[PDB]
């Protein structure tokens, strides 16, 4: 029927499509429930840009109608705590941009 | 001071968006303009240069550009003001105002606010008509604009649908009695209004819209609307719009002369410079002032020279912040030694 | 059961019993103290409409100047019923329910769904004329004296705050005139066009001229000195809200050197002057005794 | 050299622990050591992805030339607009570490749930803090702010709907503290007179408020008899808000005070046994303050029996009090003039009558029992109170009265 | 100047980086 991925902001539609266009392609065998959506969701979590705890899969017996939720992991995380006065420079910079376009990611320590 | 009316001294080229929906264009103002020209002028003269906001000096899309005097004109209403009992003209003005406002906030609810639609049916259409690096920047600006226009209805993506269908009725019940395209029935309106109504409705109806609520209403409760839209499209836009005089080659070759890698890089870098945390708003204001001055000079008048205080202040603030940040980092050399010694005065 | 003695609630302070004691409900409109004692029309249209509608409903009330922050919503023109207890307050009535609160004999024709044509025409008044007024007031630099002595100077009397408030009002107005496509929604980065350099005034001015002419032509078809009916209803009040303020404040004949005759001239010259008589006849039902109009 | 070294440490640019004084009996020959405190200290940890901006900037440059020092704190929540500034600059005026000047510019957005609204402050104040050798401490500040009130989100009250504009409040205020108590965080034997006056817009001071705020706070404490930390306590407070004309006169016309300027007397820090903003001329549910007021206390602070003179964690047995009235005129002919312009006679009679009302009737008289913990930086009360006498509409409170801070009774 | 500009421009660019690419809700249908 349908498939909704709530919350998956800051990620191309083509990226999720590359996975979820097939998920609907093979869905006879309607007399019972067959959820390869497990493979879809595990492949989704393997992106390492969705927060691990809390996914949800809500099946609304309306007249399939699967509804997935996700949380976003984060975006730019920063830190720069420096000290001086004596030999201590401790420039201490850190940065993580979890998602620039698709799955991209830049660490800079 | 860039917040007042500007002081003064004492073969058109209709730039539009790409077709992108099975219609001559998108952004129903653009489609309205293109239909009006197609009805009025003839396929010999205009050029229908495909374009983008950052590709024109007016920054406003359905933009005519005359050849005889080299003047830029923006907006559909200004264009139709150019290129040119009383209840006819009266109702024309009335419905022109009523379509520009309260009908555009509906074509936003659909196709720009419904995130199930903006992303499944719209963003593909925008990316299909822009050079490569831009779609990361311009479609979001268009969406934010149509979203701001979509407020003052109080509705967003949240049974939360019956109120939506009521909102749509509250406009179509007024747009219905117009008797748009007929030699009899209700009231005649105008050419330039009829074309505007076609533009708006045909984008209300014809898209694919994964989650539709305008198609269902317009096809269930309003026969004359869909009849008008389909007949108009089949009358003035046969074959979806390949007979209209686009530029040298057609759809894609139109935005080729104005899309050198340099110009596209400039578009991108401008649209991204307008986003830096502090200097962004001031740069945008200085740029917009410059472009408005350029358009005004083109129209035939002479503006005030300039007031560079905007960009001067923006650059000064940015420089002050960064220079203070860099200065105290490894600040002035130390003033005091490790050992300092006093003696007994003798 | 522990509090042993209760003593006579604490005698509210001086401001809060001098300004808000009242005996009749008090509508909060932009105005000046010299006026609010007389109940004379406001100088903001979004509030003059409601004040005129209410006065037509024969509700007895007084108006106090306010400052747009003290409203249950953003926009101002709200109302408060009088106190029933020296420390207890009724609910604040927002702008939307002002007519519901007013209910005499028949208060239906002040708020009824108009025939579709009339909702089409209301778009002129609500968007074209409104953008024209906003532009001519907050952007045309020859109206700086008016803007100050109406919206800024009554606020703070501290020049370093006056300047910031003036800049804020101008930005918030330019952001609104640049939304309605009368002038143009020029597309810039993900932020509204908050300056007078995206709001080309030729489009807005021409739209204003056509709106006034269309309204003047419509008024000629009713033959009853109103817009189709017997007593002035919602449409006439919405029209008055702008066609008055466009006469009292922007009828400055100078103009011949710059051209672009200022709004009040077009307003009085719409059609054959029917909007002028219409305004001068709404003053004569709402304020039967007031004079001083026509500047 | 004791005086020399103490005056040296008073600079607040030498690290506190470790000085040393080494006398080499060579043929005086005194040798002092010090440590340096630090220099530029930084921090900027930001987060994004959603509404969180958490721009979180901090900076301290302990010594630029002499004793100079610039603090620069920042924040950006993405939910709140910003806190774009808090920038201080301290420097002794060439004479001693005792006379310290500081110039601060701020832009913050406080919150006042007890009188439901916010308040945006974006001023910048100039301060000149003396310090007399006897232990007294004078100060003097000139502050000029904006004071916007923009949060009347619920049904707040017709009071704050009438006081929700802007202001300037350019004022010149002077504190004074004589601190003679043994443990400042747990007074047992000393006394503490502290007087904070303030003159707002008047004469050379321009603005839109014109008053004269006086706030006297006494104290006392005494351990009686059988190191037995009995520590009988004491306390008192007072105050007046007197409005004045707007320029170079005493007789004129004064506009009564705004909610931005009245006192608020209640809570775990001032008078325990009440809401954070109880004890007022309440309007509905929002706490409108008053001008005159008072306070009181009588403590015991007994230590845990059978435990000994341990760390200062003691039972607190205390009565309490409190009163706070408002400037009702109600005693002259009707103004005739439109509203808020009281002549001098009416203002004087009003304040006289208000102080008269301060001494009619038993004030509030709470109580309690709490376990005081005297940390060097803060004090933690954790009381359990019982409000005796209320005025109708003062929001009594009876559960666990948790409290943390510096100023208490 | 190029090194300074590169560092500061990269630092400012990723701070409030490019506009988001994905919506709150994205929906697929059954192909028919």
């Amino acid at each position: 029927s349908t498939l909704e991925v709530h919350g998956a902001t800051n990620t191309r539609r083509s990226l999720l499509d590359q996975i979820f266009k097939p998920v609907l392609e093979d869905t006879t065998t309607l007399g019972q429930v067959l959820d390869r959506v497990g493979a879809a969701t595990k492949k989704l979590a393997r992106f390492d840009i969705f927060k691990e705890e809390g996914f949800g899969v809500f099946l609304s017996e309306a007249a399939l109608d699967i509804s997935i939720r996700v949380k976003e992991k984060s975006r730019l995380v920063f830190s720069a705590g420096t000290d001086f006065g004596n030999a201590e420079g401790s420039a201490y910079t850190n940065a993580v941009v979890r998602n620039i376009f698709g799955g991209a990611e830049t660490l800079t320590v | 001071s860039a917040w007042s009316h500007p002081q003064f001294e004492k073969a058109v080229q209709l730039h539009v968006w790409g077709p992108a929906f099975g219609l001559p264009s998108i952004d129903a103002e653009c489609l309205a303009a293109i239909a009006y020209l197609a009805q009025t002028l003839g396929s010999a003269d205009y050029q229908l240069i495909q374009s983008s906001p950052s590709a024109v000096p007016t920054q406003h899309l359905p933009t005519l550009y005359d050849s005889r005097t080299s003047t830029w004109i923006g907006g559909f209403t200004s264009i139709t003001a150019h290129l040119h009992a009383a209840s006819a003209t009266a109702d024309g003005t009335a419905y022109t105002a009523f379509l520009s406002a309260h009908a555009a906030p509906l074509l936003a609810l659909s196709l720009y606010v419904s995130s199930a639609n903006y992303g499944a049916a719209t963003r593909p259409a925008y990316s299909a008509v822009l050079p490569l690096p831009l779609p990361w920047t311009e479609p979001p600006a268009v969406r934010a604009a149509m979203a701001r226009r979509a407020a003052h209805l109080g509705l967003s993506s949240l049974k939360s649908r019956i109120r939506l269908e009521e909102a749509a009725r509250e406009v179509l019940d007024v747009l219905a009695e117009v008797d748009w395209a007929a030699g009899g029935g209700g009231r005649q309106v105008a050419a330039e209004v009829r074309c505007l109504a076609f533009g708006y409705l045909a984008l209300m109806l014809l898209p694919d819209v994964p989650r539709p609520w305008l198609r269902e209403i317009m096809e269930g409760r309003y026969p004359a609307l869909c009849t008008f839209v389909r007949d108009f499209r089949a009358r003035v836009f046969p074959q979806g719009g390949k007979l209209l005089p686009w530029a040298d080659g057609g759809a894609q070759a139109s935005a080729s002369a104005s899309a050198s890698a340099s110009a596209v890089a400039l578009r991108f870098v401008r649209a991204v410079m307008a986003e830096v945390p502090l200097v962004g708003e001031w740069w945008s204001r200085w740029w917009t002032a410059r472009k408005k001055r350029e358009v005004l000079a083109s129209k035939g008048a002479k503006p005030a020279p300039s007031n560079d205080l905007l960009l001067l202040l923006g650059a000064g603030l940015g420089l002050t912040v960064v220079g203070a940040g860099v200065f105290f980092y490894r600040g002035l050399p130390p003033f005091g030694e490790a050992v300092q010694v006093w003696r007994k005065p003798v | 059961y522990f509090p042993l003695r209760i003593y006579e609630p604490n005698e509210l302070p001086e401001r809060s019993q001098q300004l808000t004691s009242g005996d009749l409900p008090t509508l909060y409109v932009f105005s000046t103290d010299s006026d609010a004692r007389l109940g004379l029309p406001s100088f903001n249209p979004g509030c003059l409409k409601w004040q005129t509608l209410l006065r037509l409903a024969n509700l007895d009330f007084r108006i106090l100047p306010s400052t747009n922050h003290s409203s249950p919503t953003g926009s101002l023109p709200f109302l408060l019923p009088p106190r029933t207890s020296p420390t207890a307050s009724p609910a604040p009535i927002p702008a939307s329910g002002l007519l519901s609160f007013a209910r005499d004999l028949d208060l239906g024709h002040l708020d009824a769904d108009l025939p579709p044509r009339a909702q089409a025409y209301l778009a002129l008044i609500t968007h074209s004329l409104r953008n024209a007024w906003l532009c001519a007031l907050y952007l045309d630099p020859t109206h700086d004296a008016l803007l100050r002595r109406l919206y800024v100077d009554p606020a703070s009397s501290s020049r370093a705050v006056r300047a910031a408030l003036l800049h804020q009002l101008r930005r918030a107005a330019a952001e609104q005139v640049a939304t309605a496509s009368s002038g143009g929604g020029k597309i810039v980065s993900l932020a509204p066009v908050d300056s007078a350099d995206g709001i080309d005034e030729e489009a807005v001015y021409r739209s204003a001229r056509d709106a006034l002419d269309a309204l003047a032509s419509l008024l000629r078809e009713s033959e009853t000195a109103w817009f189709g009916t017997e007593r002035p209803g919602s449409f006439d009040a919405a029209l008055f809200s702008y066609t008055h303020l466009m006469v009292e404040y922007m009828s400055e004949e100078t103009e011949s050197a710059k051209g672009r005759v200022s709004l009040g001239r077009m307003v009085k010259e719409a059609g054959n002057g029917e909007l002028a008589e219409h305004r001068e006849r709404m003053l004569g039902v709402a304020w039967p005794e007031w004079d001083g109009y026509r500047r | 050299v004791g005086a020399a070294t103490k005056k040296l440490a008073r600079f607040d640019i030498f690290k506190e622990e470790g000085f040393g004084v080494f006398l080499s009996e060579a043929a005086l020959d005194i040798s002092i050591r010090v440590k340096e405190k630090s220099r530029l200290v930084f921090s900027a940890g930001t987060d994004f992805g959603n509404a969180e901006g958490s721009a979180y900037t901090n900076a301290v440059v302990r010594n630029i030339f002499g004793g100079a020092e610039t603090l620069t704190v920042n924040a950006s929540t993405g939910t709140r607009t910003r806190s774009a500034y808090n920038a201080t600059f301290s420097t002794p005026i060439n004479g001693n570490p005792d006379l310290r000047l500081s110039v601060e510019a701020l832009r913050s957005a406080t919150q006042k749930p007890w009188a439901s609204h916010e308040e945006h402050l974006t001023g910048a104040n100039l301060r000149l803090a003396w310090l007399t050798e006897k232990g007294d401490t004078h100060a003097l500040a000139y502050s000029s702010v904006w004071r916007q009130l923009t949060g009347l989100a619920p049904t707040a009250s017709p009071t704050v709907r009438a006081d929700a504009g802007d202001s300037l409040k350019s004022s010149l205020t002077h504190t004074f503290t004589r601190d003679r108590r043994d443990n400042p965080m747990l007074p047992q034997s000393g006394y503490l007179f502290r007087s904070v006056s303030e003159l707002a817009g008047w004469g050379p001071l321009n603005g839109d408020v014109s008053f004269a705020k006086t706030e006297v706070e006494a104290s006392g404490a005494l351990p009686v008899a059988i190191k037995s930390g009995v520590s009988v306590g004491g306390g008192l407070r007072l105050g007046v808000l007197y409005p004045l004309p707007l320029g170079y006169s005493l007789t004129g016309a004064a506009q009564p005070s705004r909610i931005n300027d009245r006192f608020q007397l209640g809570g775990p820090n001032d008078v325990r046994g009440f809401k954070i903003g109880g004890l007022g001329p309440h309007d509905g549910v929002d706490a409108v303050g008053g001008d005159v007021f008072a306070a009181g206390s009588v403590n015991a602070l007994l230590p845990l029996p059978r435990t000994g003179p341990d760390s200062p964690l003691r039972l607190q047995l205390y009565a309490n009090a409190g009163r706070l009235v408002a400037l009702n005129s109600k005693g002259t002919d009707k103004e005739g003039k439109e509203g808020l312009a009281m002549d001098s006679a009416a203002v004087f009679k009003g304040v006289k009558s208000a102080v008269g009302k301060l001494t009619n009737g038993i004030p509030s008289l709470a109580a309690g029992v709490g376990l005081v913990y005297a940390h060097p930086v803060a004090r933690f009360e954790l009381n359990f109170s019982l409000p005796l006498v209320l005025r109708r509409g003062e929001e009594g409170r009876k559960g666990l009265q948790v409290g943390v801070g510096i100023s208490f009774l």
